[PDB]
């Protein structure tokens, strides 16, 4: 986190201000903070047939939610780098996360760690990269196979098959909605939201925090695009408190000739901290101090 | 030659006492019509502060009366270059010394209505916060007369006078005489050093910036003690009006009406004691002009290292510049 | 009346000494209205209005932005009991707009009404619910409608007890206090209610929450004949774009540069609203300053406007005491400002002329071209004023031209 | 100096309609209280028979 | 002047914050202590002056 | 500005404490006193401290006063403006009020 860059800054809310400076109490990083890098990789596709998935331990672990935490996604992009199943430099795309969100945690039939309990919130991003899906559901594992109820369960992940919903004929609005759904069933939906999400390659910042007014959402898309500053633009209807959350893994089932290299995204937590923040003529903010 | 800046004047400021408490409020001047003997002391001890200031002023700068100079002629008088102090109705020096420094300008014939223009200063926060600053006493081209006078008071022109006074200090005629081109060129080069002297690391221009920022910092005072809320629920009125019942708003607007009461009385007191300040330090300029500008003094230290010779004086942004010129040997 | 009557007044005293008051401002009046209303959707108080209410730890909390609602007819549906409020009033709720409106509400028995007041020990502010005071609140108890579509739950039910035991033996007892405005974790245990006054419940923590074991007991109490409900809301002011207003849209284009009553989109005031080049974040409708205050607005037309405060025209009184003459100095105003612009001030000086000095335009200074060595009222920039029947404009201006041939002594 | 009394048949029920923040219709059609002087509200029952 | 100043309890129930939130609830905690606050800071303007 | 400071309410009810103890209860009548008590202790510190700057001023003009007895009235003065104007041949010293 680079604060003169005004990395993972969240704009106020209601108001703007032209061409001066000011210190402000909210929730922003910490100034030179190294955060946590989470890596999307592509399944084993021996022949130019699909196979495994190819995850790592992020559904296992669980992070406590805290103030809320904020995600640079696709810095890397633009840039040559290797696919992580094998040694193949390719262009990298961009990819989104796939969020978990909820208030008590527990342990499968097989005493893995994962299994959120009563209302869960999920991120999943959708549309192959132009849809955002907000869940808020009683999730219930399916029994039978590798799925979380029967007791051989090793983890679960969100699919995608680019040859079959990324095609230019159209784009499957429910391809890592019903891929989520063969691992746990969706009772007692409070809400479905969709937000439509424009194709590009540009960096983003997406932020979440949670207060008494529910769980906000927060993205450089809406407001300063070709920036960093992030804008509210969903508020979410969660009253009861988000105490942990979890990375999805997000293995993308291509072939082999048609590999694709994914760019890694960085979760950094949010704290109560002081920050002066700099307004250009634009209103926007270029550069910030961390005063601690 | 050392440079010294003694001051002589401080920014005149009158507040409203109503503006500046209530901001146009209904509400706030009934609650007020009980604190109005508050707010008329205020005005009338700022008005007598404003009075003896002004009184000053005219004191220090009626000696134009019962005092004769004589006419000079262009930059080059004698073989000595008085360009830099002389009016072509400002000097080039003066000019250059109000150029480096950063003054916000009030405007005393149209302020108001450029103020009212202005979209994207203190001038302007002058009408909405509820206190008006004085024009001066004087038009600079008072001052400016006054300077040029002063200038002319050195029959005997002024390289003769020159001559004299270095005859004064212990030099005979013979070598005043075989040496008047060395002196002319070394008093040249001494006024052409003037202009790198108007920098933040020499003392005087330091005190100048001290003197404007310490009047900003009055004005700045004034206009952002309006902000304090004063443990009430807003530091508007409007809010309060806006958010609260009949009976729990009197209390809010009461507890506003006490703090910015007291805090127009700490800033009465800070322009009494400043403007006595500058009283004393008025007198303390006239003196040194009388002594060092006049005439010559015998005694070191007072107009400058070494043996003073010959002392210039100029305006100031809120007082007098002094440029002794002084004998060191080398 | 008029000038020097207002130095009479302010001095309290019929003979005050001769010279230049500042005397005080005039009152600025709005002159027209700038309102700027929405179409906005009507707020979903269908929940609350339909469907049994829950109980006081497990409350339901409504959060309206953006939207329009009927106070009067939610007034008029629920017959009011006691209420305490903090940093606002119901008044000033129904009056203006606020950016949000957070509501919780609950089944809750009137008899228990001191059990919620903020310095209370009882278990329903440790375990049930704690008002929050970082926002302006109020705390209603009301009795629902009878025949309407809210209908009563079984029973009353709260927390009585809520603790973690741990020390391997299950001996040690640790209370678990909730927070200000958020659940219980013994909530989980009944959410629909207890049914029994001494239920008692156990659950095993993991090891990702406390890791002890968690207890947790209930209290019922009999239902009432009415329906009584605990209403906690608050709100909030400078936290949205769009305003949530209770139950017509003027333009600013005829009338820039002066000061008018502003209503946009929520936010209201006083100001003058001028053209500017625009700046700050468009989508954020308004812009401001250091000190919070409103000093840009987007409006509707495309169109960004500089936002000023209604300013006064400054006024000075020169006085005369000998001659009885007096006259007005508008400090640094111009004469046409005076003339064409305001013509709202005293009595007499809305009724020689209007002279444009160094100083401002005056008004009762007749111009001369006079000239003095000194006076005693001086008006500042080298100006001064003589009496004569009426007092003349004058200026101050320098004269400048001795062998002792007599005595005199000074 | 003197003693300026408003008296009315009023039941308890509706006493927090008399509160001065109140938005119900006693404040607005019925009776508002005024503060310009020291003023005491007071709800009582009337002597039985 | 400015150690013994710390002493005043400018109208609150103790010149100490920790008696303050020892004593008080947050509504009157708020308020009690914002005495403190603004009578802490009117005195550090005076010995700045 | 200390006689007159005693009629200030200072936010209370009156400024008269014989007043504020015969309309109110002890709990709100504590309260308006130390409404007072503070008022006029704020406004004795401001009164003490305005005491100390004008007493150190007039110490000093009165040095001024010595300095200028010793080189005008008890003997001729050879400085420029210092003694009157122009040149200077004798002084007198009379008391003031002040
Ligand atoms: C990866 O490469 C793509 C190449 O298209 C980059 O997208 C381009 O980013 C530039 C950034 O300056 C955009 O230019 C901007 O365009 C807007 C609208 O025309 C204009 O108002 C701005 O002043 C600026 O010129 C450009 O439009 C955009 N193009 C597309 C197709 O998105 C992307 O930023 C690169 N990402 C990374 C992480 O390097
Ligand atoms: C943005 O703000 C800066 C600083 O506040 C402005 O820069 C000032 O511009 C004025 C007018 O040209 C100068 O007199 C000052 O010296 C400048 N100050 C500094 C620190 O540079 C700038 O003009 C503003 N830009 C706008 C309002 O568009
Ligand atoms: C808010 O609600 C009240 C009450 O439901 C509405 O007042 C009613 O309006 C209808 C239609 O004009 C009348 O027939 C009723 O007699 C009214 N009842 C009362 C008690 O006044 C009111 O119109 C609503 N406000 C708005 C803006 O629609
Ligand atoms: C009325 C209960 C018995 C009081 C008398 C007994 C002991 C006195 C000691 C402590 C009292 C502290 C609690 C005060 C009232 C709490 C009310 C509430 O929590 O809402
Ligand atoms: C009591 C019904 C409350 C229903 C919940 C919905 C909205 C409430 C929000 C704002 C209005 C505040 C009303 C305060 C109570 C009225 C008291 C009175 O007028 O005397
Ligand atoms: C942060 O950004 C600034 C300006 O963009 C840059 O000078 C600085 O080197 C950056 N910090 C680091 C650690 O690279
Ligand atoms: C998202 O796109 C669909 C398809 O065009 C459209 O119907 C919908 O309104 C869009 N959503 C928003 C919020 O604009
Ligand atoms: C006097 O100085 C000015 C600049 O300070 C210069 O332009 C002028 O030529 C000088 N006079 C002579 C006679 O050299
Ligand atoms: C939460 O879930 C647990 C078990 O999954 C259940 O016993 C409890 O009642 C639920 N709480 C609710 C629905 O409030
Ligand atoms: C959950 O699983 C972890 C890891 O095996 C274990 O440490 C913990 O005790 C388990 N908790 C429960 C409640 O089974
Ligand atoms: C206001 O200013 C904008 C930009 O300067 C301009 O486009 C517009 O025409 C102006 N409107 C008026 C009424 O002057
Ligand atoms: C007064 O009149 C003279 C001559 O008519 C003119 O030069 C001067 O500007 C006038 N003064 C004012 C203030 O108009």
């Amino acid at each position: 986190i680079n604060a003169s860059k005004a990395d993972g800054i969240i704009y106020p809310t209601g108001k703007s201000y032209s061409n001066i400076s000011l210190t402000l109490q909210g929730l922003f990083p910490k100034h030179g903070d190294l955060g946590e890098q989470y890596i999307y990789s592509v399944g084993h596709s021996d022949s130019n047939y699909l196979g495994k998935l190819f995850v790592s331990d992020y559904a296992t672990k669980v992070v406590p939610f805290n103030n809320g935490f904020v995600v640079r996604i696709g810095a890397a992009a633009n840039a040559t780098g290797s696919v992580i199943i094998s040694t193949v430099q390719k262009t990298i795309k961009k990819i989104y996360p796939a969020f978990m969100l909820g208030s008590s945690v527990g342990n499968f039939s097989n005493g893995v760690s994962g299994r959120y309990f009563n209302h869960t919130l999920l991120l999943l991003p959708d549309g192959c990269g132009t849809r955002l899906w907000a869940l808020y559901c009683v999730i219930e594992p399916r029994n039978g196979s590798y799925c979380p109820g029967n007791s051989n369960y090793n983890t679960f992940a969100v699919f995608d098959t680019p040859h079959t919903d990324c095609t230019s004929a159209g784009y499957n609005t429910n391809a890592t909605l019903n891929s989520f759904k063969e691992y746990f069933d969706l009772q007692n939906c409070s809400f479905i939201y969709s937000f439509n999400i424009t194709e590009d390659e540009n960096a983003e910042w997406f932020g979440i925090t949670q207060n008494t007014q529910g769980v906000h959402l927060y993205s450089s898309r809406k407001g300063d695009l070709y920036g960093s500053n992030m804008f509210l633009f969903a508020t979410l209807p969660v009253y009861d408190g988000i105490k942990y959350y979890t990375v999805i893994p997000r293995s993308i089932r291509s072939k082999y000739s048609e590999r694709q290299a994914w760019a890694a995204f960085y979760i950094y937590s949010l704290h109560k901290l002081t920050y002066l923040l700099d307004f250009s003529v634009d209103g926007y903010i270029r550069r910030a101090v961390d005063c601690g | 030659i050392t440079q010294e800046y003694i001051q002589t004047t401080i920014q005149k400021v009158t507040v409203d006492c109503k503006q500046y408490v209530c901001n146009g409020f209904q509400k706030c001047e009934q609650l007020l019509r009980e604190y109005g003997q508050f707010c008329a002391k205020i005005n009338q001890a700022l008005h007598g502060a404003n009075l003896m200031q002004d009184e000053s002023v005219a004191n220090l700068f009626s000696d134009i009366k019962t005092h004769k100079s004589q006419p000079l002629n262009a930059g080059l008088n004698g073989d000595f270059n008085l360009t830099l102090l002389q009016v072509p109705h400002r000097s080039p020096i003066e000019d250059l010394l109000f150029n480096k420094v950063t003054i916000a300008d009030p405007g005393y014939m149209q302020g108001y209505d450029d103020c009212m223009k202005q979209g994207p200063d203190l001038i302007c926060a002058q009408y909405v916060a509820g206190y008006k600053v004085l024009p001066p006493l004087y038009d600079p081209n008072m001052e400016g007369a006054y300077t040029s006078s002063l200038l002319g008071s050195i029959a005997i022109p002024f390289p003769q006078s020159i001559f004299y006074r270095m005859n004064g200090i212990g030099i005979t005629q013979q070598v005043l005489s075989e040496n008047q081109k060395l002196i002319a060129n070394k008093f040249n080069q001494a006024l052409g050093a003037m202009q790198t002297g108007f920098t933040t690391t020499p003392l005087a221009f330091s005190k100048v910036q001290d003197a404007v920022n310490a009047n900003a910092q009055a004005l700045s005072k004034l206009a952002s003690e309006l902000s304090n809320t004063f443990g009430a629920i807003s530091s508007s009125i409007s809010d309060i009006l806006k958010r609260l019942d009949p009976p729990e708003q009197e209390a809010q607007i009461d507890r506003l009406i006490n703090g910015r009461l007291t805090s127009l009385n700490a800033f009465v007191a800070q322009q009494l004691v400043r403007s006595e300040t500058a009283a004393r330090s008025a007198q303390l300029a006239s003196d040194k002009v009388n002594e060092c500008v006049k005439s010559q003094s015998k005694r070191n230290g007072f107009c400058g290292s070494g043996t003073h010779i010959v002392s210039f004086v100029i305006n100031a942004p809120n007082g007098f510049y002094f440029f002794h010129v002084g004998y060191v040997p080398t | 009346h008029d000038d020097l009557s207002q130095l009479y007044c302010s001095y309290e005293s019929f003979d005050v000494g001769s010279g230049v008051y500042s005397v005080s401002s005039f009152e600025v009046h709005s002159r027209g209205q700038f309102i700027e209303q929405p179409n906005s959707v009507e707020c979903d108080f269908t929940k609350l209005l339909s469907g049994t209410p829950p109980q006081v730890y497990n409350f339901n909390r409504l959060v309206f932005t953006n939207c329009n609602y009927n106070l009067t007819k939610l007034l008029s549906l629920f017959m009011v009991n006691e209420f305490s409020c903090d940093g606002i009033s119901p008044d000033a709720i129904a009056r203006g707009c606020y950016s949000s409106l957070t509501v919780d509400y609950f089944a809750y028995p009137l008899s228990m009404k001191s059990y919620m007041q903020p310095g209370s020990a009882g278990v329903i502010s440790q375990y049930n619910y704690k008002q929050s005071f970082a926002n302006p609140t109020c705390r209603i108890f009301a009795t629902a409608p009878a025949n309407l579509t809210i209908t009563k739950p079984s029973s009353y039910s709260f927390i009585s007890k809520c603790s973690r035991l741990t020390g391997d033996n299950s001996h040690i007892e640790t209370p678990i206090v909730i927070n200000p405005g958020e659940y219980s974790i013994c909530k989980n245990f009944a959410p629909n209610g207890f049914s029994q006054d001494g239920d008692y419940f156990t659950r095993q923590l993991s090891q990702l929450e406390g890791g002890g074991i968690l207890v947790g007991v209930g209290s019922v109490t009999p239902m009432t004949d009415t329906l009584q409900m605990g209403f906690i809301i608050s709100v909030q002011y400078g936290t949205d774009t769009n305003s949530v207003c209770p139950m017509n849209s003027t333009t600013i284009t005829d009338k820039l540069g002066v000061c008018v009553e502003y209503n946009l989109y929520g936010v209201s005031g006083r100001g003058v609203f001028i053209n500017c080049t625009a700046v700050g974040v468009k989508q954020q409708r308004f812009v401001y300053d250091g000190f919070d205050n409103l000093i840009g607005y987007y409006s509707d037309d495309g169109n960004y406007y500089c936002v000023r405060p209604c300013v006064s025209v400054p006024l000075s009184v020169v006085y005369d005491k000998t001659t009885n003459s007096h006259a007005t100095i508008f400090g640094s105003v111009a004469c046409e400002h005076i003339t064409t612009m305001l013509h709202q001030f005293s009595r007499t000086t809305q009724a020689s002329g209007p002279l444009q000095t160094a100083v401002g335009c005056v008004i009762g200074l007749v111009n001369s071209s006079m000239v003095v060595d000194n006076c005693q009222l001086p008006l500042g920039q080298s100006l001064c004023a003589v009496p004569s029947s009426q007092l003349q404009l004058a200026t101050i201006n320098y004269t400048q031209p001795q062998v002792p041939t007599n005595f005199s002594f000074g």
